[PDB]
């Protein structure tokens, strides 16, 4: 029984970012947490595009690539949805995917902007985050885009479109008391926003017994999940990976004996 | 050809900011001010819009 | 040219010079990570060079585990002053510019191209002449 | 006891040539009892040393102060009483050279013992009788305790 | 032409063991844990949690090849402690820390949202 | 002068022999002239080799390329057998010759 006893302080919480501090953790746990924010927090994104008509100046898989990157609301439906690989249905079904439609024709002289607002989902829980709107393609008069897409569950470790973060700022030891980074000329380096030093001194005095214990986070959200949901989803997902691992380890230990 | 949906570096959505960015420049904003107004703080995202070339406008001139 | 044709190169050569500096100290966790990448490791963690106030292993200590067998080599660092060999500190180098590998252990000296590159008398050359190609093969990969 | 050498040294110079390395300083110390000259590389970051500092230096072949050989492997879990508990700065090294004023016929009156503590070098000069416990290729422990 | 599927880094193909334990013959009380479809995420926390155990003599992990998706964790314990027992305790300590972290983050959100 | 001092075995100096050789070995070296004759022949052969070298390398460049590294082999032997340079040796000079 040598578990840490982390404490959490949330400094800033908006609709886009959550700023918080974790204290009394190992650097490995703090790094694995940010590393799960990016790669192992599931969301719903378009991963299956079928284009019926595309007269735009962008080729078919150019459009599909853009549709995959469009963030979709995933706050609570993502937990309910199953992985299409795990689901027992056919290619797709409502329990493992969300169907999308896009049918735009340009007939006016003015350029028609095909945006995420033109994506229509079969489930109100999963919609483009913008509903300015993300531009998919611009249509000239006489050009049309007619496609149907399926959005499925996934996480950033597979493709960056399932990464829910727009930048995870991670920091520790802002005053470099541990000297994990050695400045050739410390006076030349800007103070961290979390620096507690005075203007006169550039580095905190070296701490021989110090260890990384306090970690600063700024988890910005793409929009698919609330920033606080990304953190909670990461903490439960990381716990799930460990609990799943221990179940396998228990079998291996039992199997050997 | 068209504004990328996400910033290449961090994945922030930038494909809904090109028209707003152009409008701000129309409003006599400097490029730095317009990027700040759009919330693009990291220079990776500012790179996306500051260096974008909208060739799709030229392509729409050609009849389908 | 009766010398090795391949040696240590861009990153490993630049880093091994930094690694074998006198003032490189590794914590318990850092050392255990490095030994994971030592295929020839016997599994015994060496006694740290510094035991108190904190256990710290030097870079030379960890590199000594990489060195195969019990080869003995004498080289000089690229920045070795010419008059140091004639001075009162010939065998205790102020700059750590004298490379002595004795009984397979790097007891002093900063390793560089002169002691790890493709030159006759190189520590890599001794490994081949003493331990053979198979052990020298592992020596190359373990350094990297 | 398993102690090869013990004395009290006073730091005379910290880096006469200059600061060759950031985290390591070369102490030039002299003893007052045995009049042994000491050159020592110290991890100055974790164990700062100042000019004129007085410290007790012990060179021992074992830390257990019971005659039991350590065998030269890291054993943090060992609970056996250790001589290191009384000292602040403990280093483990290997003596790699023993020089002396010996001639073809006459023996050595002054002996120099060189020890490498994982690359940190120590030279211990003085009368030969004071360094008789030093044998090349032998593992020794350096134990330092600053005296107020 | 030779691009592996993206899912291959976290999905086990049929007949693949998630974790295998191999005794280390070099030294006593040492085992090698080969975990499939894992990366530095779990390798680092398990390694760092093991290093907190006073009965663990050696704890270390490695990704043998970035293009492969294996982590090898080497654990050496004291004679009275088993590497497998250290591994299980390390995960429980990690799970307890994560579960406690989840609870304290939820409280922080509620306090921040409330005012 | 340097060549003779460094390579000619000195079986006349009793004190020097005690430092380098063991007691049972110095007596044999000092007692019988058959061993001393062998040592004298050894230096004469070395002196002949010295003149041959001068012809082969008139420039005096002693750096050569040869199969076996004798100096490192000796260094290996010292470490393998834990030779103590301070103590007198038990290797009879004649066994070397
Ligand atoms: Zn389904
Ligand atoms: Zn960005």
């Amino acid at each position: 029984p040598y578990a840490n006893q982390p404490t959490v302080r949330i400094t800033e919480l908006t609709d886009e970012n959550v700023k918080f501090i974790i204290e009394n953790t190992d650097l490995a746990v703090a790094n694995s947490i940010r590393r799960v924010f990016i790669a192992e927090v599931p969301i719903i994104a378009i991963d299956w595009v079928q284009i019926d008509a595309n007269s735009s100046v962008l080729h078919d898989e150019f459009i599909a690539h853009r549709l995959g990157l469009i963030p979709l609301t995933s706050d609570d439906i993502v937990d309910k949805l199953q992985y299409s690989r795990d689901c027992t249905c056919e290619e797709f079904c409502p329990e493992c995917s969300v169907e999308f439609t896009l049918d735009v024709r340009c007939n006016e002289d003015q350029t028609r902007h095909v945006t995420s607002r033109d994506l229509i989902s079969n489930s109100p829980r999963v919609i483009p985050v913008t509903s300015d709107d993300i531009l998919i393609v611009k249509l000239r008069k006489g050009q049309e885009l007619r496609l149907r897409a399926y959005a499925k569950k996934g996480f950033g470790k597979e493709h960056a479109k399932w990464n829910p973060t727009a930048g995870v700022a991670f920091e520790y030891d802002p005053d470099n008391a541990l000297r994990h980074t050695v400045y050739p000329k410390p006076e030349e380096w800007p103070k961290s926003e979390y620096s507690e030093l005075d203007e006169d001194e550039s580095q905190a005095p070296y701490d021989p017994n110090g260890k990384p214990e306090r970690f600063y986070y700024n988890v910005e959200s793409c929009g698919s999940l609330r920033p606080e949901t990304i953190v909670l989803s990461a903490l439960s997902g990381l716990k799930k990976k460990l609990s799943d691992l221990q179940t396998q380890l228990s079998h291996e230990i039992q199997s050997d004996v | 050809m068209i504004i990328p949906v996400r910033c290449f570096t961090c994945g922030k959505i930038v494909g809904n900011k090109w028209e707003a960015y152009l409008g701000l420049l129309q409003a006599e904003y400097t490029e730095g001010d317009a990027l700040d107004a759009l919330g693009l703080k990291r220079y990776c995202c500012r790179r996306m819009l500051l260096a974008h070339v909208d060739l799709i406008e030229k392509l729409l001139n050609y009849a389908p | 040219s009766n010398r090795p044709v391949m040696g240590i190169v861009q990153d490993t050569l630049t880093a091994v010079r930094k690694f074998t500096k006198r003032d490189v100290f590794l914590e318990r966790g850092e050392v255990m990570n490095l030994l994971m990448f030592l295929s020839t490791w016997d599994g015994k963690v060496p006694q740290p060079a510094i035991l108190k106030p904190r256990p710290l292993w030097t870079g030379k200590q960890i590199f000594s585990l990489i060195i195969p067998g019990h080869i003995n080599c004498i080289r000089t660092h690229s920045t070795h002053p010419d008059d140091e060999d004639s001075g009162p500190y010939k065998h205790i180098s102020p700059g750590d510019t004298k490379v002595v590998v004795e009984n397979g252990e790097l007891i002093m000296g900063i390793l560089c191209k002169k002691s790890l590159g493709t030159s006759a008398g190189s520590l890599v050359h001794i490994s081949y002449l003493e331990m053979g190609h198979d052990i020298t093969r592992l020596f190359y990969s373990n350094i990297q | 006891a398993g102690i090869l050498f013990e004395d009290i040294f006073d730091v005379k110079d910290i880096d006469p040539e200059g600061k060759k390395f950031d985290r390591v300083s070369r102490l030039h110390c002299e003893s007052e009892s045995f009049k042994m000259d000491l050159i020592l590389d110290v991890n100055i970051q974790i164990y700062p040393v100042d000019l004129g500092d007085k410290f007790r230096l012990v060179i021992a072949s074992t830390l257990y102060e019971d005659g039991t050989l350590d065998d030269g492997e890291y054993n943090p879990t060992d609970d056996r009483p250790s001589r290191a508990d009384q000292f602040e700065y403990v280093m483990y090294g290997k003596v790699y050279r023993i020089e002396g004023d010996e001639t073809s016929t006459e023996a050595a009156t002054r002996l120099s013992a060189y020890v490498s503590y994982g690359g940190l070098l120590m030279r211990l000069q003085g009368d030969a009788n004071n360094l008789h416990g030093f044998e090349v290729d032998s593992r020794v422990y350096l134990l330092m305790k600053k005296l107020a | 032409m030779n691009a592996p599927p993206a899912f291959e880094s976290f999905l086990l193909f049929e007949g693949e063991k998630k974790i295998t334990i191999n005794k280390d013959t070099k030294v006593p009380n040492a085992c090698l844990f080969t975990i499939n479809k894992e990366d530095h995420t779990l390798g680092n926390i398990i390694k760092s949690q093991l290093l907190k155990d006073p009965q663990v003599l050696f704890a270390g992990y490695k990704v043998p090849h970035p293009l492969e998706h294996k982590i090898i964790i080497r654990v050496q314990t004291t004679p009275d402690y088993s590497p497998q027992e250290a591994f299980t305790n390390a995960i429980t300590d990690l799970i307890s820390e994560l579960s406690l972290l989840e609870e304290r983050f939820r409280v922080a959100i509620k306090d921040k949202q409330e005012g | 002068k340097a060549f003779e001092k460094k390579f000619r075995f000195d079986y006349t100096n009793e004190r020097a022999l005690r430092r380098t050789l063991q007691e049972d070995l110095v007596k044999d070296v000092l007692s019988n002239a058959h061993i001393q004759n062998e040592l004298e022949r050894e230096f004469e052969r070395m002196r002949e080799d010295r003149e041959v070298l001068r012809v082969i390398f008139p420039t005096g460049d002693s750096k050569v390329v040869l199969p076996c590294n004798l100096l490192r082999m000796i260094w290996n032997a010292q470490k393998i057998f834990h030779i103590n340079p301070r103590l007198p040796s038990d290797l009879h000079p004649i066994k070397v010759v």
